[PDB]
């Protein structure tokens, strides 16, 4: 708790869709080693001995993602041999939890400037690849109570009485704010266009954006989890626990739900004195993190506890933060969240979320981060929490202050 | 290491060892103590010894016929000494299962065909010993079944069944076809699915042909002999094992599929079986036999296999062998049925009657009545028809030997009549006269009767004698208990009759004293009631329905009560506080009572008036009413979800205990396959009597630990969960 | 600001690859098994304020996919505030956990937090997750990929370590963890592994082999050599270390690490942590390093990281009482020796992964509880252990008894 952690960079590829997609022809290691050649051209003179490790995380790390994939990163990108490359999964929050760490490690004492991040081209590895034993294994499964993410997003809807129509508002919401970002060019400087080894484009935008979308085109969508909930008996299992809770009311969609994309972020996290000894500049302080948790079942009220956490950590309250960015998992998340905390609707996710941009397993919470970094220094706003919810029933939160 | 039990240190031997000229050994299982053959320590012992000479004279040994010398080919474990088994002698559980395994196994890898030949009934560790062989031949004889029914018992297969059929079938066949419910198959659809090979007509064709098939194999295919599938180097399981892309996709939906199935009830044979069937698809043979006997181990040592062993072995057992019948009765055949009534549960038993083969009279007060009610059974048919389980012409003569009439001048011949009008006792005398002097002079008198006592019915007809009660449950055609009530004037002539007739409809019989409520009615009633109560009390019905089926029921209680009709049930209260208020007494209500009386002045009485706890269109159910919460203010009362389970199966396991003090019923053998069979108590309780002494949960196990959970549930919600005098010290 | 203490360190017995005790057994199983035994010690322990588990896997595929900390927090019963996440630093992960677990202790947002690892190697083989520097022909290329084995070897070659010099230490290795074992010093850390049933699994570390003579080791084949020449490693190696002529295959299944299943357990958090439940610290974590050295040798990371240890914890080898190093291969450790010049009666002296078996993802956490149980009994204050990685990195940590 001593020396404290600074943002010094912190850069996103766009995100690209799963069908028929610009990046599904990227490995996952080149949009990391993008994003690594980006950070040396806003700083060529950068001793990158100074660097003692690179964080990244990933929920599947298989195949194109396996091996101790920031390893290859640091080795790929010929940066130092002494940079270190840590792979880590929290599911949702991987992203997330990789810069807290790195802020962690920096406040230690024992590491001075760290790269963190994350990676998911859910397109070449569809989430799931790596199995695993809380779906796998009968006698886990079994008294785990496992159930998919979806049903219990549904059944936040259902305890709490969000409509289709209001899961479908918050879609609209999402969609119309993502536009206004792109369009008053909030994301020109942290998303690095993708290329390929000759320099040519391959995706420039974040392709899942439908700014077109009408509560008319949302209200045609259909269940995208009935067919999953009725095969697999995963509602009667959630009905189990939640006994008094009759019916599941389906109101998720592929149209209020967060998309399946590909992408990676990268954020430079370290110390005071490891930015003047480079020449950096500070854009935002990590003021507290926080990790808590939630039912298991329902899965996606994690935010809550987590939230509340960081808070009190930091001494602070609601009212002391000026924006709110929470990962768009699923509508209903986020409105119960906005409901739990009586968070002020202009606060919240200002410049859309993953409905709209899609959610890259475990890129998304550094993209966030990012994205709260650039809109503090574009409001000149002071603090703004980041959270995500997480499967299994966790919970990460991040407070930052502009600097 | 051995293919004994023990390395150190008298039983009789069970198999018959000879080899032929061909190098042919035939062993031949034959256990002098008894006449079946079953995993005992004689046949472990007796196989270590077969497998050790199979291996000491392997060099002159050409292949290997297993074959029986009883009716059956052989009938599994030893129940006697499973049921037996304490956590402490997990141990020797494990110990024994492997040696089995064990002795198998080598069979399996002689190197050298093996062919059962399975002349009977294969069932359990019989199939088991089948199953560890390159060949089976069965006989298509009569009565012959193979199966895997170890679940039944609350057990796995576990010498060898799992792991074996799994690597056959793959994961999801095996399971769902063979293993989580236990089927047992004839002898032709064993074929179809691939537990057997081949068929012959008789036993006696089947060693010869077992033989010649290891004289073909030993020529076609020498270098496979003796080879099962997945002991090649080659080998792919089928469906995929669980590290495959495609089967890891659906992988996740068996333990949620499986635990939607069973509704959340504490039965914790199939997840055991799920497990180690998944387990065992991840390594090797060998590994995945050992972690299915871990498995198995732990289910023999727990206390629902041995709920389930008392009930579904030795409680059906001692039923099935004339336990509650009179002794020295004759049998006296049956030549007419004639059935008094058309209503679902009349128009059941001419369908159960007629299905067995008998001439069925059914008299209604129409003929357009009369023939509605055949029309359920040519519903039945047409499903079977479609389905396939039974052909026109003999679904020709089922329908024929039913005869819808409207005219007591038609049941001349009857020398059986079942009666199923309207409960009311007057009704049922005027019934019966009509009838007493057309049917035959020694008919039997039969009542299907809830609640009324047999002895007050009977007085409407001349001839008590014959005057019996045979209740049956609906639907009839599904439902396996007939329960017989006798009268003060009944005789033990007509006890044997009616014993006899439910066991040729194929049905299992109980016999209980005259009473009013007899046993099953009086019993669920106080579950229905009690759930009641907790909706009055104002816990949301939505968790009321959950207790229900978390608690094993078929049926959740509120859905229960629609189908059982809410006026019948307030019909029942008035008839229980007369004979109170007659007696001098102050009558008691239960809780439930007032619940139903407000469903009634809301004119929501049940299914039948089309409106009860749940609201019904078209036919079907729809939901919860609405209005329900509102009307008892649920949600105001939130109990643990144990408590509301328990209270359900408390009070029918207390009123169990009084109906066998009472003299109600006989025997706990009656009290627990009547509990399970008639009324849907849950099996894995093994009966409502078999759950006070084997009663389990935070606060220990057996009657010691059910009295203290009753007077748990006693201080918290009401003295009707005391325990009688009967259960303390 | 806040230090950092260990107050318990746990591990199951090491099961060998072949016909292994362990082969049965799921990786989840073996974890879940260690909280247990840490709720045998501490039955009063509020487990509401441990806020993180932290697993080390170098495999997390199949049984050891899907977050397997999460997977032994849920299955375990833990509050579900406990956390759960999965890393992966190659053979240091099991070390790397207990580091960032002291990290996230010493920063104050974190009171009281379970690390170690876990890797079934019998049932999630080494390679089964994949990865780009291998499988990927673009970077394997340009990284010149070359197995850990292979650089082993050529560091017995540059350094002129004979076979009889790593047969000797492999005898060595073998001779002190039976001395430690039938000495009684693992009585208390290894926890026996059982079944749903109660009976026994496993209770000891069956790769050992106390009965090896340095005739017996003097017979083994090169187990490295096949390798070399069917995926031509030994020229690749050879065209960045181009004055070495021939590479000298020391290495066999004698002196190199076991293949083995295995997991550890750690608890650490702060002093008012353990104040509050009533927990004795039993060392206290001084100072983490991680650096890193040239990545087709891949195995000289431990000294620099050692280096850069002793330097921030402002201490020198003179100050250290016992040094323990993963014995991923004999060649390793003895070039450690040289370069630092580390006594031998303080390197490794209750035996290491030669004799008991290397389980990647879990080795770290082993370790660190063998030194935190060697410093109590012989009344000894710092101990550094430090592992070789994959990719030529390099993870060290020195503690302290308390
Ligand atoms: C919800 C989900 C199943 C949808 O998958 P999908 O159906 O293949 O997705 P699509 O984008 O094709 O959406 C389905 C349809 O909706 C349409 N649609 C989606 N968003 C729309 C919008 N805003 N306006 C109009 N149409 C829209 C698509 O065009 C498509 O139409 P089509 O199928 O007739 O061509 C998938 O996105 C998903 O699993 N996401 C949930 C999040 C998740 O799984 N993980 C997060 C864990 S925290
Ligand atoms: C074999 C069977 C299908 C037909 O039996 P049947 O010819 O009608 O003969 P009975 O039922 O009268 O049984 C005759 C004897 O066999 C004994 N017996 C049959 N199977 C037995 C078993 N698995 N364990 C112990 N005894 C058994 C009976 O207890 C009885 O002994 P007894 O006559 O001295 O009292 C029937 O006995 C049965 O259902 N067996 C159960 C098999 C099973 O489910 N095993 C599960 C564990 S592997
Ligand atoms: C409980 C168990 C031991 C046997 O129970 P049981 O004695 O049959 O129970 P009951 O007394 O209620 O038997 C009467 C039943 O006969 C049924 N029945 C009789 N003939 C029938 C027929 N031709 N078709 C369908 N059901 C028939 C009745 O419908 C009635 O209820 P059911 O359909 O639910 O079985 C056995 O079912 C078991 O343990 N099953 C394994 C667990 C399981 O259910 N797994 C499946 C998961 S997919
Ligand atoms: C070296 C390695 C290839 C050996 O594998 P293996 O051949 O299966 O090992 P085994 O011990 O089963 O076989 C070695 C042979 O020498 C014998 N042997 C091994 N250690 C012995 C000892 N101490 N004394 C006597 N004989 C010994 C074995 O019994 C066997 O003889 P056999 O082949 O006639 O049966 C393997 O252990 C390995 O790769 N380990 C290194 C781990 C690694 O690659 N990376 C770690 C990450 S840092
Ligand atoms: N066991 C239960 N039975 C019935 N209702 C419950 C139960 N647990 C929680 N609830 C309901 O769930 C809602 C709030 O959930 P809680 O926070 O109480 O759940 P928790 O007990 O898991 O914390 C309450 O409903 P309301 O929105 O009408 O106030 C509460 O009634």
């Amino acid at each position: 708790m001593s020396e404290e952690a600074f943002i010094y960079e912190a850069i996103r590829t766009p995100r690209g869709k799963q069908k028929n997609g610009s990046l599904h022809e990227v490995k996952p290691l080149s949009l990391v080693v993008g994003l690594i050649d980006e950070l040396r051209k806003r700083h060529p003179d950068l001793d990158e001995n100074l660097i003692s490790d690179v964080i990244l995380g990933c929920v599947s790390p298989v195949g194109d993602q396996g091996g101790d994939i920031a390893r290859a990163a640091v080795l790929a990108s010929g940066m130092p041999v002494t940079s270190g490359g840590v792979q880590l999964n929290r599911f949702c929050a991987s992203g997330l939890e990789a810069v807290n760490t790195a802020a962690q490690k920096v406040r230690s004492g024992w590491d001075d400037l760290v790269l963190a991040g994350g990676v998911e081209s859910m397109s070449r590895v569809p989430m799931g690849s790596d199995g695993g034993a809380m779906g796998l294994d009968p006698a886990t499964n079994y008294d785990v109570m496992f159930v998919p993410q979806s049903i219990g997003a549904d059944l936040i809807a259902t305890i709490e009485g969000f409509s289709r129509e209001d899961v479908d508002a918050y879609a609209l919401r999402s969609q119309q704010k993502a536009a206004e970002a792109w369009s008053g060019g909030y994301f020109a400087k942290s998303v690095v266009p993708v290329r390929d080894q000759n320099g040519l484009l391959i995706l420039d935008h974040d392709e899942h954006m439908r700014p077109d979308t009408t509560k008319e085109g949302l209200a045609k969508l259909k269940p995208a989890f009935e067919g999953l909930a009725a095969l697999g008996g995963f509602d009667d299992v959630a009905l189990q626990k939640y006994h008094w809770v009759e019916k599941i009311n389906h109101v998720h969609t592929g149209g209020n739900s967060s998309g399946i994309v590909d992408g990676a972020a990268l954020v430079m996290i370290g110390s005071a004195a490891a930015g003047k000894l480079q020449g950096l500049t500070p854009r935002a302080r990590i003021v507290a993190t926080a990790t808590s948790g939630a039912d298991p079942v329902i899965m996606l009220t994690g935010p809550t506890p987590a939230t509340r956490k960081v808070l009190d950590r930091a001494g602070l309250t609601v009212d002391d933060i000026d924006l709110f960015e929470l990962n768009e998992a699923f509508a209903s998340v986020v409105l119960k969240f906005q409901k739990d905390l009586n968070i002020p609707d202009e606060k919240l996710n200002v410049n859309g979320g993953a409905i709209a941009m899609g959610h890259p397993l475990g890129a998304t919470g550094a993209m966030i981060l990012g994205t709260m970094v650039d809109e503090l220094e574009r409001r000149n706003a002071r603090r703004a929490l980041i959270t995500l919810c997480i499967g299994g029933g966790m919970g990460v939160a991040t407070i930052i202050e502009r600097v | 290491s051995s293919h004994h039990h023990h390395h150190h240190s008298m039983p009789d031997n069970t198999i018959q060892w000879d080899k032929d000229a061909d190098g042919i050994v035939t062993l031949t299982m034959d256990d002098p103590s008894g006449s079946t053959n079953v995993m005992n320590e004689a046949y472990i012992e007796s196989m270590g010894k077969a497998v050790d000479r199979l291996v000491a004279e392997k060099d002159s040994i050409t292949g290997v016929v297993v074959a029986s010398a009883k009716k059956t080919f052989f009938a599994g474990g030893d129940v006697k000494t499973m049921i037996q088994a304490r956590p402490e002698d997990a141990g020797d559980v494990f110990n024994t299962v492997e040696t089995i395994k064990r002795q198998l196994r080598t069979l399996e890898t002689l190197g050298k065909p093996v062919v059962a030949a399975i002349n009977g009934a294969a069932l359990g560790g019989g199939l088991e010993i089948a199953l560890a062989c390159h060949h089976r031949i069965a006989a298509d004889v009569k009565g012959s079944q193979l199966g895997l029914p170890e679940v039944t018992l609350g057990l796995l297969p576990g010498g060898g069944g799992v792991t074996r059929t799994v690597r056959m079938f793959g994961i999801q066949n095996a399971f769902v076809s063979v293993l989580a419910q236990g089927t047992r198959f004839k002898p032709a659809k064993a074929k179809e699915i691939g537990l057997v090979d081949e068929l012959v007509a008789t036993v006696e064709e089947l060693v010869p042909a077992a033989k010649a098939w290891i004289k073909e194999e030993l020529k076609a295919n020498p270098d496979g002999a003796g080879v099962q599938p997945w002991d090649k180097k080659g080998y792919k399981m089928p469906g995929g094992t669980p590290s495959s892309p495609g089967l890891a996709a659906i992988l996740p939906s068996f333990p949620s599929n499986l635990r939607k199935q069973l509704k959340g009830a504490p039965m914790p044979a199939p997840r055991a079986i799920l497990a180690a069937a998944v387990e065992g698809a991840q390594v090797d043979f060998d590994t995945a036999s050992r972690i299915e006997s871990r498995y198995f181990a732990s289910l023999v040592t727990g206390q629902v296999a041995k709920n389930m062993m008392q009930a579904f072995f030795f409680d059906l057992q001692a039923i099935n062998a004339g336990g509650s019948r009179p002794e020295g009765i004759g049998k006296t055949p049956i030549k007419r049925i004639g059935v008094l009534g058309a209503g679902m549960m009349g128009a059941g038993i001419a369908y159960v009657s007629a299905k067995a083969g008998y001439e069925v009279v059914l008299k209604d007060v129409s003929l357009e009545a009369a023939a509605k009610g055949k029309g359920y059974s040519e519903k039945l048919e047409a499903k079977a028809l479609e389905r396939g389980r039974t052909t026109q012409e003999r679904s020709d003569a089922l329908l024929a030997r039913i005869t819808p009439t409207a005219d007591a001048a038609d049941f001349k011949g009857v020398d059986f009549v079942i009666e199923a009008v309207f409960e009311n006792q007057e009704l049922k005398h005027k019934v019966f006269g009509e009838i007493e002097d057309i049917v035959e002079p020694n008919a039997i008198l039969g009542s299907n009767t809830s609640t009324l006592p047999i002895t007050g019915l009977a007085t409407g007809v001349k001839r008590q004698e014959d005057f019996i009660g045979i209740h049956f449950f609906s639907p009839v055609d599904k439902m396996p208990l007939v329960e017989i009530i006798k009268g003060e004037k009944t005789s033990d002539e007509a006890l044997a009759r009616v014993f006899d007739y439910t066991l040729a409809i194929g049905k299992t019989p109980i016999v209980v004293n005259d009473s009013r409520g007899f046993f099953t009615s009086r019993v669920i009633g106080t579950f229905v009631n009690e759930a009641l109560a907790m909706l009055g009390e104002g816990v949301e019905p939505a968790s009321i329905e959950q207790a229900g089926s978390q608690a094993g029921y078929p049926a959740p209680p509120l859905q229960l009560s629609d189908e059982l009709n809410l006026e019948l049930m307030h019909k029942i209260a008035v008839a229980t506080r007369k004979g109170v208020e007659d007696a001098g007494g102050t009558y008691q209500p239960h809780p439930a009572e007032a619940v139903v009386e407000k469903m009634i002045e809301l004119g929501r009485s049940g299914r039948l008036k089309g409106a009860g706890f749940y609201e019904y269109a078209d036919g079907k159910r729809s939901g919860l009413w609405p209005g329900l919460r509102e009307t008892f203010k649920s949600g105001s009362s939130q109990p643990p979800l144990q408590d509301m389970i328990d209270r359900m199966l408390f009070a029918e396991a207390l009123e169990t205990q009084k109906c066998l003090d009472e003299g109600v019923l006989t025997s706990t053998a009656d009290a627990n396959i009547g509990s399970i069979m008639g009324i849907g108590f849950p099996p894995w309780t093994g009966g409502s009597a078999q759950f006070i002494v084997g009663y389990s949960g935070p606060a220990g196990t057996g009657k010691a630990a059910f009295v203290a959970r009753a007077r748990e549930l006693a201080a918290a919600y009401g003295d009707r969960f005391l325990p009688p005098e009967s259960l303390l010290s």
